[PDB]
């Protein structure tokens, strides 16, 4: 079927099929439209015209210029030779070494897993990151709130995270570049091009990169949240997996909703929100899980909208926030590389009854311990050491330790660190800081804690000192 | 209908040749017994990791003399 | 056969101008083309505003939309309970099919003063400081009103999970069929919930109806209607049905998108306030019924989840007139790992007493009060203040107290054992005990006098009002138990 | 124990069945649905009870 | 006539009559419906249309359906056969003791009394609490505003007016549960036969109960209103009665007005708040007076979501008030039941005639202290305290006692207090506060006057306190 431009007014173009009425979310591509000019029907406006968007530019276009239909979300390739491919939200490579060559293909919207499909109770995904593990412990499926700092090797950690666990469990990964910079989707490129978490000519490339960038039409930013979901549920019920799923901003994807609201003529809502800000939400969150599939567990950057959450789309946010991760430059800042902040990594599903007081206790006598050491550490900063009592002492210098056993090295960049990196395997890890809670090793050095992988090897570390 | 049960009779008749039989499964090919294999494996971890066909054995503890 | 047909005149939002069908009843649910069910709100000349439950994406223009020629009715009866059902009234939990072939419809009136009758009916979650503190009967609206998974939902589970005994229970007369209309919470968290349910198998007198997160709005905005209409099966088959609305403040984004996509406008907050209307006439059918409804009840523990406290939002405003009292929850408390995290300063039910026992009385009076100077001084008292003896005990004791009502999520219980604990605490039994140990007593001293003095405890359950001998008794039982608990 | 091994193939023939049932379904739908002109009278009979509904519906 | 309905969007049901369009205000009774469905005309949409309200549900209509315009308004029955009576918004029934046999029938609308029918000026009626009769010293058949929030004891407040004084003043009353909570109105009904406010016995039960409830339709809502007034209007200028007028709640009326504005058709406008919002309501109260014929005391609670009173809805009730109760959740959330702003809750009728300069001095005095207190939260908030005028330290707590004193426990609601309330015969109050300022008190705990009643007696309290 064929359509004509009817209306272009900007990027929303409505198109009378005119002869055509293929539902929503069906994709037309435009004749004469040599780039890819997918216009994604919004609405049955009547007379055989829809609304559509375009989600491609509009340029040159003919008063009835002529659109066929391509009846159905677009369909893309979903394959695991993504994994080292650079698409566009379109599914066409922008990685550019010809097109991207799945034959497994899927129109862009796939669906809630729905109860009978489930895995009811959920399981934490661990990384061996001692910070992950401990404070906010991931859940496989679940969707993880990257608050955090910026530049410091975010995307490093990210990185190494990939490493240390799509690695390790046999995982893989999507990158929806959302509303990033061809900077910073650059960064990226080459960060994972020289770490070789992309390797354009392995398989070891091990991240389908897929950017839905400020830079295009709202539509197509819009839409890379589906799309995104699409290919990983390719890779996850059909390559088994547990997903991880970088969303990263998921924000500006939000925004982009919002935008089109009122160029949908709709109403988006106050703040500017679409008011199916939730459903929009909602429905893609359903998608993202654990099933008996695998899980797509996603690991999303989440800005801080104007710094506030008030904003309504955050605030929902929160519910599809299962284990939250501020990334903090405090940490950073004590040069500490993790950066986290413990407090912050936490997870609603971190309870005790609701997860488990291993973590939430041990933590808590940790989290007190160090929290307790703030406490101390206004104390001391007025003070000094010598003032409190010894177990204060002791427990400072054990919060240190503990602190110090945190920082951990990075195989991602030995550019950084110069060093290799470490994983630390979380019983041991734990059983660690039993140990320092313990205060078995507290007449160790504290600074042997310092970059280490298992605390084994921050004990280790202590002797050839002393 | 009773030209719509001109249609069900035909199905009824292609599950016994099936069943009294098999080519894979008839009408499945392979694909089917693959599929499966991907679903059996999760299914040991939910339902434990052993003795699915044979009966468990046991043992039996210990103490000190004191 | 266009004689029960018409052609969707305009979908777009999942809005559909009707074509044709002027036949139609005013609130009739229709039937697209798809399976998908819309509603008729709007009787336009030349076209119908049917509201799409569903989505157009499953649609295309001028489709036939078919009169179902039904007002909205649901699906009705208890075999529900021992399901969980989507809005339609059809198993997402997929078990088999919904035994209810009754159907009701779900725009049932609230019926009147006479039609009614009040509470006396008590009602328990064996949350001690609910059913203490916020003594709660059945009719009753109660919201709750709380924050990211303070149990905040845990709530409402154990609350549940405690019915069971009732429901294992010979208080049918009391015998709470319990609704928990989840609104929001995706599929997930429903399969977490709902498992537990079933762990609890709680389910076999529950319907859980469940517009998840995902949702097309009009069903999460349908569905409390539904479990409504549901529930007020059972409070009119005298039961006692016990309605957790959880939580219309989802219910109202979606309405009020709804709304607005119905271009309607909006007042305040942006929100338009027939949302009110709507939940005000939803809860307006929880009640407690007289005696021709069986005694009935429909008791609706309303949820509606706060962000930010305000109160001041004019939801919450209203939810606060329309409730006969809150519970309100205090997440900091939560964050101090303290379940129930209530502030119940912030949480009253204005009505207590209709549910409460002389047994309760005779602890709460005092505690309850007890809490509240208690409050009053961990408020303005000590904390890095002065020291005076009185205050500083109320304080002591008072700490003791809030433990003691400090209850772990998925701990209810049965409320001798409570009033019995409770009663320890009011007559100061621990006040020469240090705060973590009470919890040790308390569950070694429970599981003694369930064992032993299952006897007395019995006997206190059973006079629903703790004896002087018992007094006594118990006394000594914790006394000595206590002695036990030290030595 | 002795349940775990039980359950386990109970459920896997239930849901084998199914993965035949719907594959069979589909393919032998998929297969034939083509005689409709061929007999006609499957809408004859649509007219006849339709006839029957055009006097008896009222 | 005959109409069809045309477009029923929603309650808005929009008729077609072509058997001409007679006027606004024709109350239409759908034809074939199962409830005697009430549309109140309201607009001549033009060309043989009218809109109209559906008050009633919007219940199996098919589109056509025949309305016969009953052509002029909604009925009803008035006069006293409706005391003791439990009446629904069509005039009718819910007493559940069926009809109501007052021959007298009535247009719920009537219109506002001319200037030379109102009473002229109005005296001072008071209540005996001390806090009430302070800040808002009543007036007799006065309009009085609760602005309140939430049903919090508020509404426990606005009985506790009616116990204490709807009792007191022995003529008929008209309750409007308008909006009204029905598990709470069910409540107070069964109260008052419980205490044969409501006698089934007698019309002398001295409350007719007109309820308009939350679980229908604003047409409904809307205009319960009316009908009430129309009623107490009867007893008014009929019987003279002091009708004593409950409205619970106003801004039901006000929010079912607000609703239907966007679907009238109209700009909903300020805060969503109708353009009208003015007209209807002032129209209203204005139907509202003591006339020359007696008085319609009016209690009229006015919600105020979210209490924002900047909010165009109660910046306009204030045009129509009389005394204005203002609950403030500010003190209400420090326990206090009182939750009154004091320094809000006024009444206009502040005089040294007339409430005599003994009142109203001391209440200015005092009115003054507690606004310079006022002055002073701010600052210790911000200052913590300690350094002040002693002299403030001293009017800090005093205030407080005053406060306190103005505090009172619940005298029917000992279910939420555990107490008994009381009540201050008006001198033992002027008094009060003249004895407080006279430092009396005031060398003393401050505890005392806490939920007190009589002065003396907090005093009493305080010696008990003393110890």
């Amino acid at each position: 079927t064929t359509g004509r431009i009817v209306a272009v007014i900007g990027a929303v173009v409505d198109v009378q099929f005119d002869e055509g009425l293929p539902p929503i979310l069906n994709a037309l591509e435009v004749q004469g439209r040599e780039t890819r000019l997918v216009l994604e029907v919004a609405q049955h406006l009547g007379e055989s015209t829809v609304r559509t968007i375009a989600m491609d530019g509009t340029e040159g276009l003919v008063r009835g210029q002529k659109v066929l239909d391509s009846g159905a979300p677009i369909r893309i390739p979903v394959g695991p030779e993504t994994l080292g491919r650079i698409m566009n939200v379109i599914g066409e490579p922008i990685d550019e070494r010809g097109p991207i060559k799945t034959k497994q293909f899927a129109a862009i919207h796939a669906e809630a897993p729905e109860f009978v499909e489930m895995s009811v109770e959920q399981e934490i995904l661990v990384t061996g990151i001692k910070v992950v593990d401990l404070l906010a412990p991931y859940a496989k499926g679940g969707k993880i709130g990257l608050f955090g700092g910026a530049g410091v090797g975010k995307t490093v950690l990210i990185m190494e995270l990939i490493n240390n666990v799509a690695k390790a469990h046999g995982g893989y990964s999507v990158f929806a570049g959302v509303g990033e910079r061809t900077r910073e989707g650059n960064d990226l490129y080459h960060e994972m091009i020289e770490s070789g978490v992309i390797n354009l000519k392995d398989a070891t490339s091990k991240v389908a990169l897929v950017y839905g960038q400020m830079n295009e039409p709202p539509g197509a930013r819009a839409r890379v949240a589906l799309t995104g979901l699409t290919v990983a549920e390719y890779f996850r019920d059909q390559e088994g997996q547990d997903v991880l799923l970088f969303i990263d901003n998921i924000f500006r994807f939000t925004q982009a909703g919002s935008e089109v609201s009122a160029l949908l003529g709709r109403i988006p809502s106050a703040v500017g929100y679409q008011p199916t800000l939730a459903t929009d939400m909602g429905t893609m969150q359903e998608r993202i899980t654990t099933t008996k599939k695998g899980s797509i567990t996603s690991v999303q950057a989440i800005y801080v909208p104007a710094d506030d959450l008030t904003d309504p789309a955050p605030a929902t946010t929160f519910a599809h926030l299962d284990a939250t991760t501020v990334l903090s430059r405090a940490i950073a800042e004590l040069g500490i590389y993790p950066a986290v902040d413990p407090l912050d990594s936490t997870s609603r599903i971190m309870d005790p009854n609701i997860v488990g007081s291993e973590h939430y206790d041990v933590a808590r006598g940790v989290q007190k311990i160090l929290q307790d050491y703030k406490s101390l550490q206004d104390i001391i900063a007025i003070l000094g050491m010598d003032e409190l009592s010894e177990e204060d002492k002791l427990t400072v210098s054990r919060a240190r330790k503990i602190q110090r056993f945190l920082s951990q090295p990075f195989q991602v960049a030995e550019v950084f660190t110069g060093h290799l990196g470490k994983l630390v395997p979380l019983k041991e890890t734990i059983k660690g800081f039993q140990q320092i809670l313990a205060g078995e090793y507290d007449h160790l050095p504290e600074q042997a804690f310092y970059m280490v992988g298992p605390i084994e090897e921050a004990v280790a570390k202590a002797d050839k000192l002393a | 209908l009773d030209p719509v049960q001109k249609l069900f009779v035909d199905k009824i008749r292609e599950y016994r040749t099936k069943r009294q039989t098999s080519g894979g499964p008839v009408d499945a090919g392979p694909e089917y017994q693959q599929d499966l294999d991907r679903e059996l494996f999760k299914l040991k971890q939910m339902y434990g990791k052993a003795d699915m066909n044979t009966f468990p054995n046991f043992t039996f503890e210990d103490p000190k003399f004191e | 056969d266009l004689e029960e047909t018409g052609r969707v005149l305009s979908i777009g939002d999942g809005i559909a101008r009707v074509h044709g069908l002027r036949n139609v009843q005013a609130e009739e649910m229709v039937e697209f083309s798809s399976g998908l069910k819309g509603m008729s709100l709007n009787l336009e000349p030349d076209n119908v505003g049917v509201v799409v439950f569903g989505n157009d994406k499953l649609i295309k223009e001028g489709d036939i939309v078919k009169r179902t020629g039904a007002i909205v009715d649901v699906p009705v009866g208890e075999e529900l309970l021992g399901r969980v059902v989507d809005a339609l009234g059809n198993a997402i939990d997929g078990k088999g099919p919904i035994g209810s072939k009754a159907r009701r419809r779900v725009g049932l009136k609230a019926p009147g003063i006479i039609p009614r009758i009040s509470v006396r009916e008590p009602m328990q979650t064996g949350i001690k400081a609910v059913d203490s503190l916020v003594p709660i009967g059945r009719g009753q609206r109660e919201l709750i009103i709380g924050d990211r998974q303070t149990g905040k939902t845990s709530i409402a589970i154990d609350t549940i999970i405690n019915q069971k005994r009732f429901n294992d229970g010979t208080d049918e007369k009391k015998k709470l069929y319990c609704i928990y209309v989840a609104i929001g919470q995706k599929r997930s968290t429903v399969a977490q919930l709902v498992k537990r349910l079933t762990d609890a198998d709680a389910m076999k007198y529950t319907i859980v109806v469940s517009a998840t997160a995902s949702d097309a709005a009009p069903l999460q905005y349908l569905a409390p209607y539904s479990g409504c209409s549901m529930g007020e099966y059972f409070r009119d088959n005298g039961k006692h049905a016990l309605i957790i609305y959880d939580d219309l403040s989802k219910q109202a984004v979606a309405y009020r998108q709804m709304s607005l996509l119905l271009r309607r406008p909006p007042g305040r907050e942006a929100y338009p306030g027939d949302v009110f209307y709507l939940h005000s006439r939803l809860l307006e059918r929880a009640a407690k019924m007289n005696d021709a409804f069986g005694g009935g009840s429909l008791t609706a523990l309303p949820v509606i989840e706060t962000q930010a406290g305000d109160v001041s939002a004019y939801i919450p405003t209203n939810v606060i007139s329309i409730t006969d009292g809150q519970i309100f929850l205090e997440t900091e408390l939560f964050y101090k790992g303290i379940r129930p995290a209530i502030n119940v300063g912030l949480s009253v039910s204005r009505v207590g007493s209709a549910a409460q026992t002389r047994a309760m009385k005779q602890v709460a009076g005092t505690m309850k009060l007890e809490l509240a100077q208690y409050r009053e001084v961990a408020a303005f008292a000590q904390f890095g203040s002065d020291l005076d003896a009185a205050t500083q005990q109320l304080l002591s004791r008072g700490v003791r107290l809030t433990e003691l009502l400090k209850q772990g999520q998925y701990s209810p219980m049965a409320i001798e054992e409570q009033v019995a604990v409770i009663y320890a605490g009011v007559r100061g039994y621990l006040d020469k005990l240090e705060p973590s140990k009470i919890t040790k007593f308390e569950n070694a001293f429970l599981s003694h006098v369930i064992s032993q003095h299952q006897a007395l405890l019995g006997k206190i359950r059973t006079d629903g009002k703790i004896s002087e001998e018992s007094d006594a008794k118990l006394k000594e039982i914790v006394t000595n138990f206590l002695a036990g608990f030290e030595a | 124990e002795v349940k775990n091994r039980l359950d386990y193939h109970i459920s896997v023939q239930n849901m084998m069945r199914q993965k035949e049932q719907e594959h069979m379904i589909n393919w032998v739908e998929k297969r034939v649905v083509q005689s409709i002109s061929a007999q006609q009278e499957k809408e004859t009979i649509a007219k006849c009870i339709a006839d029957l509904k055009l006097l008896s519906k009222k």
